[PDB]
């Protein structure tokens, strides 16, 4: 994901993970329920690991697409909590709405990383320092998307994680939920480490790739920004406007 | 590399002799925002580099810092996003983890000879095992391993020196030190600094490896009475010595209070002569081609701290025959009369 | 009847969100816009507290319930107790004076005052919510804005303190979430979240102790309990005065108020098990945080530890199963809100005038800044539990709740009172050490060439405005007791049988 | 109100015991008046000539209103003089 | 303060606890502490009204109307009791006073101490936000020194 | 019962076999937790007089928009009077015991009526009950003195 171009990084990360979650529900609940004890442990192990190491790696990463990949690993580790719980003791609605919010709040982040790279050129994280002065809207969008991914205030990813941990507690997965919360804090750290840079600025901690940003030398008001602000709205309000999404995700009881 | 830290230590002297290394770094790569995580008394020297950016204060030779300060500086070096470190803190494990916790592509450091560097290679790109455990005792160079790694022949020549120790003074420090020596009985052209006085202070810029580096005052009184006065201005490290100096050499002698090495270099640049003992004043005199004599306690320390005396043709190095800094005080006067006019 | 508490809580955010771009590129327009909004919100709060809040009824007033998320049974429950209205008025007063003290800020003042209004909404949301998960929402909603007005405004190592604070508070808010999850799910049949429906449940002791651990680890950092208190001396001591006077003024009191809501009247039979040890913890906390404060060369960390020390009396009054103990805890919440707010305000202005931090330097500055000197002295006297100030009656009613306690016996009461009242010997030591170090003296290099500016009329009004309730509550304590005491009986009726 | 109390040791006591209270409404009213006074002062003294944070002492050097402006300034002005020194060495001192 | 040069480190960290004051050996009593100063004869008149109104005029940004309402506000709330008991009228009037004060505090003068620290370079009088609505001057980027002298 | 900090129910102080209660329940002005000091029979006999004098001199406190504090002071000093009468009756001479407990019953029924009048913010009934309860307060004051 460091070498591949950022837009297909976004597309393949999010799309492969949602399709592979569809498969990881399908080929596990329908044909492998008889061994569902043993299976669960496997996923649980992976889930715990995918919640820890991912959210423990991206702390110390200087890239941006790479640490976004590790944060995506952590988010899918949260998703496996909803995979592990069956359809009865907290269904797959939590997993569904978290994949919804994951799309909505990761494609926005990748859209901001795209605009920072079609205007500056690079994807190293130290170049993000000083974006609040050049572009308050792009900085605000990336900060709101990352805060949705971390989930301090009532945003999309916070309430998605809340639904996941609700289903996990109710089903009785305490070691999944507690580790997921620890690593949610651990992810909040590096998200705010990003938000440190694109809010601060000192006229030399910025780079010569941030100094020459050039929003206006552009084709027009793109449709990139349209999907970016759509993803920002869909990472902000669906945390608030969650009851329709839960109600349309609860009526999927036929996965067996 | 694009951003380069430096976790150096020692104080005034050891931070001064790192300027060739930093100029080497900025000569190797086109643009390097250099930073220094050094001790207090070391940041002051970093007025005189014109090649550095931040120069924070850490005292890495504390070994037992406040965890608040330790974690603050770890996160600071992380959030500055360096590509090289170049410690010369002279420690292996423990400090190697402190360099590894910084997101650095090329962790470079010095290493204890003893067992204390049990696992430093697991975290560092370069080893640099050292000598004497007191690296300033090695002398002026002190960085030949760090230099002969920096800009090794990969495409072009190393060029490890660039006219060694090009220190540089600002105009504000020049103005305030000019007002200082003009408040003294000195003129900007014809005066001579001293910077050797018996004291108990870290502002004399001595070393970490030299103990008998600072000469007494009665022996300095005999030295300065043996020479006709070219108005020698005295450079005390603390005001308590002023009333001592006036008690020894006389009330008529003019004393200037300088503790900042930047102010000291601003004094050197205006001076026309230097009679320093083994302090940073010798190297600040060899910088900007000023005539020194450079007393020492031994020819060994004199060769170690001044190896290039045959290249400036003015710093006629002086030592003591026996140890304990008991020099002749006779021929030093003769070649002082020779070189200062 | 009318959505009162909702237009209390959402109004600062819904009025600061009108600063989308707002092309006025000086601090004047947004400074006055947001102080006007804060005054309007304070007046709305008072008109709810005066003409639409019965002070005798120890039940939920101005109640309001919506349906936000049906799966969690997550409502928009709002409600006012007798032990929560005082903290709400304190939130209004202290945050209003905080944005007054932030008048000279001009760096990114639009963002600063917006985040101030975000804190202003979130704190009242945490104090006014009768839903557990909503209490968690408004707990974590005063986490990002405080981070952003702590890391980009105030303090040398502000980034370290800000990340320490946000990760410590999040690592405790997850324990709070464990608690609300436990109570809601494993609480009873028909799982709910409404605290009004929840305060009369069984909660057997093997589960009640677990919920109490899960909530005490959450509230042990916000009201700092000395195993878990290290976030404060870095956070307060490296923050701006306008943020720090609500970090200690009202943000420290959630956790003390929380130990009353979700621990004292929701888990009473487990609080009867845990309060004997919280008592020893608070008694050790007073001495510990009064002995660390002379250890601090810094001026602002001294007052941060002072807050850790004065929270010990609230811990003790909470762990005192008495009406006097808890009334003294609520009164000390409000009293130390005023005191710590004004003290951090004056320390910040003293740093701005003097530009020195440590008490080894910064000798005699009384002749330089005499107005700051006298206001700091009066508020150190109020921190001292001096009569005529609210601190005395607080730190005496808590003692009286100890000595009139039915839980504890004399062999323990003697030790507890002794270790509590050593605190009021050690508190003179550090407070008057601060005063004699930073104000009493003469520095020969500061004769006339400096001639610093004195406390301007704005800062003087700040300090005086926070002083007058302290004096008024020292001379007549029932400005604070009378709004809580009835409710306190509604707590203690759950304890005696 | 008046009570005579006999005591063996010293004397008689003529206790009076005016049990009173400010009352529920007057307490609300003093809360009201003090909040209104806080409004008045927050507006008026906010519109006062704050003499410290207006001059070239605070607003001149840095003066953003933060607490790190001193430290970042004295960390930047070293960098600015170092940059000016490199510019001076760029044109032969 | 400024400290263009790096300051001198003090070799005597006087103490963690004792204050930074001079000793009694060097303390000139009376003159320093003011115990023997204030010889009456250098004092001035202004008996308590020629120095209160002088101090009010010393610190004031209030014009004729804003200021008159400030002087008549607290007397209006003080007579909200002991003369009548209106109720919500007091709070509605207080909110009206706050909002009209804030609208008035969008002052025609802008007083450059209000602006950012980066603005203080020189010549800032030629900058006129006071009259120029929709200023349109991209100087708040704060990453390069543009010449705004036009 | 581990010496320091008895735990669990936090029991009320008991009622020692007296008819001082209501017989339709125990009593309603009882404050749950108050530290009544176990002084001694003369001390209880004087503290009855002092609390009755307080309740007697509570005349000024009564008025419009003040009944909450009336109820609070009532239930407080009446709880003190309750436990003091309990210890006095339980340590009586068995010949002045019956008139004293009938006195306490006809005093506490009136305190109950007064609390019912003040908790409900009934001012006129509060005062009309305060009349005969003042008669009873002067009666107990001249009994104990």
């Amino acid at each position: 994901y460091e070498d591949s171009p950022t837009p297909v990084v976004a597309f393949l990360s999010v799309t492969s993970k949602v399709a592979a979650s569809a498969s990881a529900t399908r080929i596990f609940d329908i044909p492998f329920y008889f061994s569902s004890n043993e299976w669960h442990l496997l996923l649980e192990i992976l889930a715990i690991l995918s919640m820890i190491f991912g959210n423990l790696i991206a702390i110390t990463q200087t890239s941006m697409k790479r640490m976004l990949a590790y944060s995506s690993i952590g988010q899918i580790g949260y998703v496996i909590i909803g995979i592990i719980v069956g359809d009865s003791n907290g269904g797959y609605a939590s997993m569904i709405t978290y994949m919804l919010f994951y799309i909505a709040m990761n494609l926005g982040t990748f859209a901001c990383i795209i605009l920072f790279g079609l205007r500056t050129g690079t994807d190293n994280i130290r170049d993000y320092a000083g974006l609040y002065t050049k572009d308050p809207f792009l900085a605000l969008s990336l900060a709101l998307c990352l805060l949705s991914l971390g989930g301090l205030p009532p945003l999309a990813g916070f309430f998605g994680k809340l639904h996941l941990f609700w289903c996990g507690w109710q089903a009785g997965l305490y070691f999944l939920v507690s580790i997921g919360l620890l690593t949610s804090v651990l992810s909040i750290y590096y998200y705010l480490k990003i938000i440190k840079l694109l809010m601060t600025g000192r006229n030399q901690e910025i780079t010569p790739h941030m100094r020459n940003y050039r929003i206006s030398p552009l084709r027009s008001n793109n449709s990139i920004e349209l999907s970016m602000i759509v993803c920002v709205i869909a990472s902000t309000i669906p945390g608030i406007s969650m009851n329709p999404i839960i109600a349309i995700a609860q009526d999927t009881l036929f996965s067996f | 590399v694009r951003r380069c830290c430096c976790v150096i230590s020692g104080g005034v002297y050891e931070n001064l002799l790192f300027f060739p290394t930093i100029q080497l770094i900025k000569d190797r790569y086109p643009g390097v925002q250099v930073d220094i995580l050094t001790t207090e008394r070391g940041k002051q020297t970093y007025e005189l580099n014109k090649n550095v950016r931040w120069a924070n204060v850490y005292d890495p030779d504390d070994h037992w810092p406040e965890p608040a300060e330790y974690t603050d500086m770890i996160g600071l070096l992380k959030g500055r996003y360096y590509d090289m470190v170049l410690s010369t803190k002279l420690a292996g494990l423990g400090h190697a983890a402190f360099l590894f916790m910084t997101t650095a592509r090329d962790r470079v450091s010095y290493i204890y000879p003893n067992v204390n560097s049990a696992g430093a290679g697991l975290m560092l790109s370069e080893t640099f095992t050292a000598e004497n455990t007191n690296l300033s005792e090695l002398g002026y160079s002190m960085y030949t391993q760090m230099e002969d790694w920096l800009g090794r022949p990969f495409r072009s020549v190393p060029r490890t020196p660039l006219l060694p120790l090009r220190v540089s003074i600002s105009r504000k420090v020049k103005e305030v030190v000019a007002a200082k020596y003009r408040n003294a009985g000195a003129v900007t052209g014809k005066f001579i600094v001293i910077h050797g006085i018996e004291s108990d202070s870290k502002a004399s810029m001595q070393s970490k490896g030299d103990a008998d580096s600072l000469l007494s005052l009665e022996k300095w009184a005999k030295i300065i009475k043996g020479v006709r006065g070219f108005k020698p201005v005295f450079v005390i490290p603390h005001e308590k010595e002023r009333e001592n100096v006036e008690d020894f050499v006389g009330d008529d002698t003019s004393i200037v209070f300088i503790t900042t090495p930047g102010q000291l270099a601003a004094l050197i640049n205006d001076s026309a002569g230097v009679i320093a003992t083994n302090t940073a004043a010798i190297q600040l005199a060899n910088a900007r081609d000023k005539p020194c004599i450079g007393l020492f306690s031994s020819e060994e320390k004199g060769k170690l701290f001044v190896p290039y005396a045959e290249e400036k043709s003015n710093c006629v190095i002086i030592a003591s025959k026996t140890g304990k800094l008991a020099d002749i005080d006779i021929g030093t006067v003769k070649n002082a009369m020779q070189v200062f006019e | 009847d009318f959505p009162w508490l909702t237009i209390i809580v959402v109004f600062p955010i819904s009025a600061g969100s009108l600063m989308l771009f707002l092309p006025h590129r000086g601090n004047k327009v947004n400074k006055w816009y947001t102080i006007c909004i804060c005054i309007l919100e304070l007046l709305l709060t008072t008109y709810a507290f005066c003409y639409n809040f019965k002070m005798d009824d120890p039940l939920i007033q101005l109640s309001e319930d919506y349906k936000w998320i049906d799966f969690f049974d997550f409502y928009w429950r709002m409600g006012i107790d007798g032990l929560s209205i005082g903290t709400i008025l304190l939130t209004g007063f202290i945050t209003t004076l905080a944005t007054l003290a932030a008048f000279p800020v001009t760096r990114d003042s639009r963002f600063f005052h917006f985040l101030m209004l975000a804190m202003y909404s979130g704190q009242i949301g945490s104090f006014s919510s009768r839903d557990l998960l909503l209490f968690f929402i408004m707990w974590e909603l005063e986490l990002i804005p405080v981070y952003l007005l702590l890391s980009m405004w105030g303090g040398k190592k502000r980034l370290y303190s800000a990340t320490k604070f946000i990760l410590y508070t999040a690592g405790s808010s997850i324990f709070l979430l464990i608690g609300v999850l436990g109570i809601s799910l494993y609480g009873s049949n028909e799982p709910t979240l409404n605290l009004e429906l929840l305060a009369n449940k069984s909660y057997p002791v093997t589960l009640e102790i677990l919920f109490y651990i899960g909530f005490l680890i959450a509230f042990a950092v916000k009201s700092p309990i000395i195993p878990l208190h290290t976030w404060l001396p870095d956070t307060h001591g490296e923050a701006h005065y306008s943020t720090c006077m609500l970090l200690a003024g009202i943000l420290l009191k959630m956790g003390a108020y929380g130990l009353v809501r979700i621990n004292m009247e929701l888990l009473p039979h487990a609080h009867s098990m845990f309060s004997p040890w919280l008592l020893v913890v608070g008694t050790i906390q007073i001495i510990y945080a009064a002995s660390t404060s002379p250890g601090q060369r810094n001026l602002k960390k001294r007052i941060a530890y002072s807050s850790v020390s004065h929270m010990g009396f609230i811990i003790i009054g909470i762990s005192s199963i008495t009406d006097p103990g808890l009334n003294g805890a609520i009164l000390q919440i409000i009293s130390h809100g005023f005191i710590g707010a004004a003290l951090f305000f004056l320390a910040g202005t003293s740093y701005d005038r003097i530009r020195l931090v440590y008490l080894d330097e910064m000798g005699g500055m009384a002749i330089s800044i005499p107005k700051i000197f006298t206001m700091f002295t009066i508020l150190s006297m109020a921190s001292l539990a001096l009569p005529g100030m609210s601190g005395f009656i607080a730190e005496f009613i808590v003692f009286f709740g100890i000595i009139t306690s039915q839980k504890y016996f004399l062999i323990s009461k003697i030790f507890i009172i002794f270790v509590m009242a050593i605190g009021m010997i050690l508190t003179p030591i550090y407070l008057l050490s601060m005063l004699r170090q930073m104000f009493y003296g003469y520095k020969l290099i500061n004769i006339k060439n400096f001639s610093f500016f004195d406390s301007g009329p704005r800062e003087l009004f700040l300090s005086i405005s926070i002083l007058l309730p302290i004096i008024g509550i020292g001379i007549y304590p029932d400005f604070v007791l009378s709004l809580a005491s009835d409710k306190v009986e509604s707590i203690l009726s759950n304890y005696f049988y | 109100a008046v009570m005579v109390q006999q005591i063996e040791g010293m004397r008689d006591i003529i206790t009076e015991k005016h049990v009173w209270h400010l009352s529920d409404k007057a307490i609300k009213n003093v809360y009201m008046f003090y909040i209104m006074f806080t409004c008045w002062g927050c507006l008026y003294f906010g519109s006062a000539k704050d003499p410290f944070y207006d001059s070239e002492e605070y607003r001149g050097d840095g003066g953003d209103g933060t607490g790190y402006w001193v430290y970042e300034t004295v960390c930047i002005s070293p960098f600015l003089i170092l940059l000016g020194k490199k510019e001076k060495n760029l044109e032969m001192h | 303060g400024l400290s263009q040069i790096e300051p001198d480190i003090n070799e005597d960290p006087i103490g963690q606890f004792e204050t930074n004051s001079i000793e009694m050996e060097d303390f000139k009593y009376g003159y320093y502490d003011g115990a023997h100063t204030y010889y009456e004869g250098e004092v001035q008149k202004g008996t308590f009204w020629g120095a209160i109104a002088d101090d009010i005029a010393a610190v004031d940004q209030t014009n004729g109307f804003q200021g008159l309402i400030s002087c008549m506000f607290l007397p209006a709330i003080a007579l909200g009791m002991y003369f009548d008991a209106p109720g919500e009228y007091l709070f509605i009037g207080a909110a009206l006073f706050t909002v009209v004060f804030c609208i008035i505090e969008m002052d025609k003068p802008d007083q450059p101490h209000n602006f950012e620290p980066q603005i203080y370079k020189l010549e800032r009088g030629a900058r006129d936000k006071l009259i120029n609505d929709y200023n349109t001057m991209s100087i708040w980027d704060f990453n390069d020194k543009y010449g705004d002298v036009w | 019962d581990n010496g320091f900090w008895i735990d669990g129910p936090l029991p009320i102080p008991p009622i020692y076999n007296n008819i001082v209660n209501e017989k339709t329940g125990t009593r309603t002005f009882i404050k749950k937790g108050v530290y009544v000091a176990d002084i001694g029979t003369k001390g209880r006999m004087y503290r009855v007089k002092k609390n009755a004098f307080d309740l007697l001199a509570m005349e000024d406190l009564i008025g419009p928009d003040t009944l909450n504090y009336v109820k609070k002071y009532l239930r407080l000093k009446s709880t003190f009077l309750f436990y003091d009468f309990d210890n006095l009756i339980s340590a009586a001479a068995s010949e002045d015991k019956q008139p004293l407990t009938d006195l306490a019953n006809r005093l506490f029924d009136n305190f109950e009526k007064l609390e019912d009048a003040a908790k409900t913010k009934n001012l006129a009934e509060t005062e009309s009950c305060y009349k005969d309860t003042k008669f009873l307060l002067q009666e107990v004051m001249t009994r104990m003195a």
